RNA sequence: GCGGUGCGCCGCGACCGGCUCCGGGACGGCUGGGAAGGCCCGGCGGGGAAGGUGGCCCGGGGGCCCCGGGUGUUACAGCCCA
RNA sequence: UGGUAAGCAGAACUGGCGCUGCGGGAUGAACCGAACGCCGGGUUAAGGCGCCCGAUGCCGACGCUCAUCAGACCCCAGAAAA
RNA sequence: GCGCCGGAGCCUCGGUUGGCCUCGGAUAGCCGGUCCCCCGCCGGGGUCCGGUGCGGAGAGCCCUUCGUCCCGGGAAACGGGGCGGCCGGAAAGGGGGCCGCCCUCUCGCCCGUCACGCACCGCACGUUCGUGGGGAACCUGGCGCUAAACCAUUCGUAGACGAC
């Protein structure tokens, strides 16, 4: 049932700690709970970082587990790991979830104002969804 | 019109365990629960507001039941965003799990 | 240590349609359908191949105790298999020395009479598991046959008619008498 | 140091604390678990210790050295003068315990159950059930009282059937009648309660409760004996008479 | 301003540290399906360490001894109130705003019971490692209503179930008057897309 | 020694001072896991002064500098030999460890002979640490990640971060 | 007006100084005059094995697509040295 | 040193208790830290930081261990051979 | 002289400062849609399709409130507002959702017009839940109720005395 696995070359999603919100590449698996991660194109030096910090993403690209900086960067590129990203869900509301944290109070206004009037404009039209129920039994 | 004041609840004293120190109060500010966002609410202004059986004057306004203990948020407190605040007068006992008001006004921001 | 994988991987064949809900297994075949639940076992049952012609059963970061879990969920599945196709069948054979061991078969095998054991006016009446029903069967003067599909329920209801039939407040080794599981085997031959 | 001869315990701690008994008339704590398979019946009387007297019979056990001869049994003649049911009572199942749903009296009570909810019958204007019967003779009144039979057939699962004793058919001095929740153990609890309806204001005789050569379980308050001693309550072993400061109490 | 927690899969110390520290902090909690709490070791441990409970009772007179609770409501109010000072004023004060049930009755059975995800025992235990259920516990050492309470924790789920059903079919209408108005709610839904409210 | 952290390796030499006798003695290097060189140059002496007639009156340290990793990307399988106290008797062992760095690899030694034996830092003493080609490496803990395409998924992820919320409205998902 | 002196009570602010606890910036020294790494192209040449890439074989999974053995040193991946 | 040992009896050296509060060891004359005018702010010791009870509500690190009698912090308050 | 429904004010106890109206549950798995098919009175079962670091997200949702005019544009007309039917609810029964009028406006909600309301002159307990709980009596209108308990007396199934 397992879909994403710690594989030679998976971009992994790093959660929290120094180079929280950036894919790494997993080059080597050092232990049992860590591993040799290397982002180039994301800015995360070839360093140790355990499994607990990142969440491993639905992308595997193919390099040697020994593979040099540069190595991992021509196949970061050559998939181009950094736009097949930013058109993902999950980066898309990491993105939407760094947007509402950043809504200023005259933004949070014209939301509010927004919000308001398109609920009004739907409970209009599910109460007409609701009489186009109770109508067809009659 | 609307709420100016943030949810504060007078958590007993600053103390050990075997001895307490009246003259500071530790403030647990509903929403913080980290020393990260307790930075804000330093030296900010807390009121532990009550009311008696005794009328008392309002300072712009007519003479109201409800008093004040006004104070202050002086630092952080522990790890996880409790604050220690102290009053000019030290809170009573009364208060403990009670509702104080950690006000805006002495704004940085 | 955390052995990284271990797995192994059940041959089950043609005959059978094996499938999992969860880790949940539904095994039938020409002769009924066996439900096990493995919620207890905490492991990887893929079921994989064209036909679904293997279950494979994996266990990641497993201790000596949780690699002991793989063969368990293998060999649970196989006699899973063993009892959809061929059955179970528990032929055992009454022991006596000087009364006969009187045994027939009350609610159509879900229950089994058993009369005169050590000349005991006291009667036993072992009900059967569901699905297991005894037959005293022709040939053999001292002979019961269980058949079922589960192989946990045609050896327990075998067993309850075993300790049954237990001497008590004697030396068992010269009163070798009771109803012992004389042969293990299959309903219908392979 | 121990017990130097073991001896049993004087007394029973199963009952341990030695009171009045605060009810008069002895609480069924518990009737019979039910199975819906049976008839709707009564499973509870309520009579008077009339006296006691011998019995002859031809006892009619086999094995025994009294088989086919004539014994004397004591026996306790209890005098059960048929009981009116006058209300219904259904008890819903919760997590706390049993709680009592619902109460619906009869539009007659007899005049001897009213005695029953007065200390003093003699000074009172005797008005108890005198609004609730209007409920039965007003257009309006019997469909609230019918959306209760609607809703204790629904919602509860023990229907108990309040029957008073008629004390008019005594010798006692007493007219206070005794109330009772007899429990109606039977089949389905709407069956239960449209059986109970139908004996409402009506007479039980025991006939119906009771049959012959039955077992059954008496409950009753014992003959009072008020303040005794240790030696007369709990039975313990006097004292050997050179005592000084009292030979009939523990030691 | 209630919390009304769930007591399902929760560990019986775990949830009632966090119950006992909200509750002196002026809180007013209400934990509920207390026999769906389960306690960590295998049930014959659990079951001993409470027998071993029943033994401890007042010798000269067991009516003054240690009230031994049978009901999980119970079971759990006593794990919390051990961790409270209940011989004071301010922990006998605590005590009344929490308040216990088994099953989950009428105010709670309609409102959303929160999950205390620290005190939990899919994410505190090893999956490996045995538990013993407090419905359980609570029934074989003098409990009573287990069935009874069953059978009106099994009337209320499917009760909450034709609810549930009834949620979905007003949803599939909320999103059916989405695709239908979306010309027309499109410039209200591009301020709250700009601030991240939906994308 | 507190085994404190993660351990540095120094290059500790010193030399038996200038004598009548011997005014130019040979000098004595050695490779010292300290949390820092002060006690890398108090571990210097305890070990010399068990080989040599050598005490830190009668002699002097002439080089306490750290040696840094020369790999420090490579994952590296490392063989200790150690020689700690039980509580009856002392036991030379071998035990492997993999780790980037050398002096980590034998923090990682001092936390697991802690783990497994309870043996407090001052009753080990390091006598040996050699990197090793993944053949000479006989114990199967470090042999099962000698593989290519390792592959295993991360099976029951236990979320941490249990207080940020602390009364959440759903139950926690645990399959990624 | 200035200077002394205070407020009936409740308060607020301002800057200066003392002592404090943190945050942000920026500069420099040293080492094996850091170790590794990035970037030019694994520059030209030679070598070695492996947690063995392609090649080929083996065994079978798919409508030609891919996993699991073997062979052996760069090919349609890389890795450590001279 | 005597004694099987003793909260036993008898010495040497230093420090305690007595005469002495305080923080910690839940609670204890002596243990650990530190000795005391009355106070405000700061900071520590020895101990701690699920809740009682101030403080881990660190996305702490790597292991060990399942007990039908778990284990859990100097003095110290329950164990051995096997 | 008390129970139901229908202003003016004095005491007293103080806590609060918007709501969440609900699947069951899994965790080595989930959530939400569909008919060629199937047993069930429109429920479950799949099959397929999407989502899954939960976005049909509690990291969420709902309500968001200086007041009003004048005049516009989208928006609503299946709307808002309150008087008599129908239409819900036991584990500790609740304030709902609807189909019908007698009905009052085309106002409420989102952008822009046009001016205005102690603009109380930098300042604190403001803003709420709240005609909150409790305690007395006062003006009062309909609609309504006419009891017991204890002593005493008596009994003796009871009893030191109370109690029963």
């Amino acid at each position: 049932v397992f879909r994403r696995f710690v594989e030679v070359g998976r971009v992994a999603y790093v959660s929290f700690g120094p180079h929280a919100g950036k894919l790494v590449a997993i080059v080597d698996v050092i232990d049992q709970n860590r591993a040799l991660v290397d982002g180039p194109c994301t800015r995360v030096r070839r360093q140790a970082m355990p499994f607990k910090c990142m969440q491993l993403t639905d992308f595997i690209l193919k390099f040697p587990h020994s593979a040099r900086q540069k190595y991992v960067r021509k196949a970061w590129e050559k998939a181009d790991i950094n736009t097949k990203w930013a058109a993902t869900r999950w980066a898309k509301k990491i993105e939407a979830r760094e947007r509402k944290a950043k809504m200023t109070d005259f933004d949070r206004y014209k939301v509010m104002k927004a919000k308001k009037m398109r609920n009004r404009i739907i409970k209009n039209e599910v109460k007409k969804l609701q009489r186009a129920a109770l109508l067809k039994a009659s | 019109s609307g709420r100016l004041w943030c949810k504060a609840i007078f958590a007993g004293y600053k103390r050990g365990l075997r001895n307490q120190r009246e003259h500071t109060a530790l403030l647990k500010i509903e929403g913080v629960y980290a020393r990260d966002e307790t930075e804000f609410y330093l030296g900010k202004r807390c009121a532990y507001v009550y009311k008696a059986k005794n009328n008392t004057v309002t300072p712009g306004g007519k003479p109201n039941k409800t008093r004040v203990i006004w104070g202050k948020v002086t630092r952080a407190h522990g790890n996880s965003g409790m604050v220690r605040a102290k009053f000019r007068s030290n809170l009573p006992a009364k208060a403990i799990g009670h509702r104080i008001r950690v006000m805006l006004y002495p704004s940085r921001i | 240590m955390k052995t990284i994988l271990s797995n192994q991987t059940v041959d089950i064949p043609e005959n059978v349609d094996i499938s999992l809900k969860g880790r949940t297994v539904i095994v039938k075949g020409p002769r009924g359908t066996l439900r096990r639940d493995f919620n207890h076992i905490n492991v990887e049952l893929s079921l994989l191949g064209k036909k679904k012609k293997r279950l494979r059963v994996d266990k990641w970061w497993g201790n000596r105790k949780e690699l002991a879990t793989v063969r368990t969920i293998c060999s649970h599945v196989q006699n899973m298999i063993k009892g959809v196709t061929l059955g179970f069948r528990y032929k055992m054979r009454s022991v006596y020395a000087h009364f006969p061991i009187n045994v027939v078969i009350q609610e159509n095998g879900s229950l089994v009479e058993i009369r005169n054991f050590l000349g005991e006016k006291y009667i036993r009446r072992v009900r059967m598991r569901p699905g297991v029903a005894c037959s005293v069967s022709q040939a053999q003067k001292d002979e019961l046959v269980l058949e079922g599909n589960d192989i946990e329920l045609v050896s327990n209801s075998a067993a309850l008619i075993q300790q049954a039939t237990t001497v008590k407040n004697k030396d068992i080794r010269k009163f070798l008498d009771g109803i012992y599981v004389s042969e293990k085997g299959t309903v219908q031959q392979a | 140091s121990h017990r130097k001869f073991s001896a049993p315990r004087h007394g029973s701690l199963g009952f341990l604390p030695r009171k009045r008994s605060s009810r008069h008339r002895g609480k069924v704590k518990s009737f019979p678990k039910d199975d819906p398979s049976k008839p709707v019946h009564l499973t509870a009387f309520l009579g008077y210790k009339a006296g006691m007297t011998h019995i002859v019979r031809e006892v009619d056990r086999p094995g025994s050295k009294v088989n086919k001869k004539e014994v004397v049994e004591a026996v306790t003649i209890v005098e059960t003068p048929p009981m009116v049911v006058v209300g219904i009572v259904g008890y819903v199942e919760t997590p706390r315990g049993l709680r009592t749903f619902k109460t619906v009296f009869a539009e007659h009570i007899s005049d001897e159950c009213k005695r029953r909810f007065y200390k003093n019958w003699h000074k009172s204007k005797k008005k108890a059930f005198t609004k609730y019967c209007k409920k039965w003779q007003d257009d309006a009144g019997k469909r609230q009282l019918d959306k209760d039979f609607s809703s204790m057939k629904k919602y509860c699962q023990v229907i108990r059937v309040l029957a008073h004793t008629q004390m008019r058919l005594l010798p006692l001095r007493q007219k206070k009648a005794h109330l009772m929740e007899i429990q109606v153990n039977g089949g389905t609890v709407a069956e239960k309660l449209d059986w109970a309806r139908e004996r409402l204001e009506q007479q039980v005789p025991v006939s119906q409760v009771f049959g012959q050569d039955e077992m059954i379980d008496v409950i009753g308050v014992t003959k009072g004996k008020g303040y005794k001693g240790v030696t007369s309550r709990w039975h313990t072993k006097k004292l050997p008479r050179k005592t000084h400061r009292g030979l009939r109490k523990v030691a | 301003q209630v919390l009304v927690l769930d007591g399902r899969g929760h560990l019986l110390g775990r949830l009632a540290a966090i119950v006992a520290k909200q509750v002196l902090l002026g809180r007013k909690v209400v934990v509920v399906r207390c026999e769906g709490i389960n306690i960590s070791g295998n049930f014959y441990r659990n079951k001993l360490k409470y027998l071993a409970f029943l033994r401890k009772r007042m010798n000269t007179n067991p009516s003054r001894g240690p009230y031994h609770f049978r009901a999980p409501s119970r079971i759990f109010w006593r794990t919390v109130r051990g961790m409270l000072p209940h011989k004071t004023k301010r922990g006998q004060a605590a005590l009344d705003r929490l308040k216990v049930f088994d099953g989950i009755p009428p105010p709670y059975d309609k409102k959303k019971r929160m999950v205390v995800p620290a005190a939990l025992k899919v994410v505190r235990l090893k999956p490996t490692r045995k538990f013993a259920y407090l419905g359980r516990l609570a029934h074989e050492v003098g409990w009573k209503y287990q069935a009874v309470t069953a059978t009106l924790e099994e009337k209320r789920k499917e009760k909450a179930k034709i609810h549930y059903r009834k949620k979905k079919q007003i949803m599939r209408l909320r999103k059916q008057a989405e695709k239908n108005v979306e010309k027309k709610i499109s410039k209200f839904t591009e301020v709250l897309k700009t601030h991240g409210l939906l994308v | 020694t507190k085994a404190s952290g993660t351990l540095r390796e120094y290059k500790v030499v010193g030399r038996c001072l200038p004598t009548s006798k011997s005014p130019a003695p040979p000098l004595y290097r050695m490779r010292i896991f300290a949390p820092n060189h002060v006690v890398a140059k108090s571990r210097f002496w305890y070990f010399v002064l068990e080989l040599k007639k050598m005490k830190k009156s009668s002699g002097e340290i002439v080089y306490c500098g750290q040696v840094f990793e020369k790999s420090p990307l490579r994952v590296k399988n490392f063989g200790i030999w150690l020689r700690y106290d039980s509580r009856s008797g002392t036991h030379n062992m071998y035990h492997e460890y993999r780790d980037l760095i050398m002096a980590s690899a034998v923090t990682q030694c001092y936390r697991d002979m802690g783990a497994r034996h309870r043996a407090r830092a001052h009753s080990i003493q390091v006598m040996k640490v050699e990197e090793m080609a993944a053949a000479r490496c006989p114990r199967p803990a470090v042999k099962q990640f000698h593989d290519s395409r390792i592959r295993f998924p991360l099976p029951h992820r236990v979320l941490r971060r249990q207080h940020k919320p602390r009364f959440t409205a759903k139950r926690p998902n645990t399959f990624f």
